[PDB]
RNA sequence: ACACCCAGCCGCAA
């Protein structure tokens, strides 16, 4: 795509199915700096 | 150390911020009810 | 100047 040069091997092509799962980036990021804490432990709480 | 120190026979009350309590948004910690219910056989023994 | 209490259980991620 860059060069426009042949590869030298040969790729192998075709149609398949694939799925998309639950498991997505924007639920999973998490950053944490001195926000809320817990009120027994005087400690960070229990997750996002 | 001592024995009759090591036999209880005051009870300590932890303070509040070893139980603490709160109101949803007043729920009592499970020990302080324990507690409670440690002085109120004191009383009715007494 | 923030607002949401905790136990338990379950499912699930690597």
């Amino acid at each position: 795509g860059f060069t426009g040069r042949k590869i030298t091997s040969q790729i192998f092509i075709g149609p398949t199915y694939y799925q998309r799962l639950k498991h997505m980036v924007d639920d999973k990021i998490h950053s944490r700096a001195r926000g809320p804490i817990q009120i027994l432990n005087r400690q960070p709480m229990e997750g996002r | 150390a001592r024995p009759e120190w090591m036999i209880v026979t005051v009870l300590p009350v932890p303070p509040l911020s070893v139980r603490p309590a709160v109101v949803m948004q007043r729920n009592q910690d499970d020990l302080t009810h324990k507690l409670a219910d440690i002085v109120k056989i004191n009383n009715q023994l007494r």
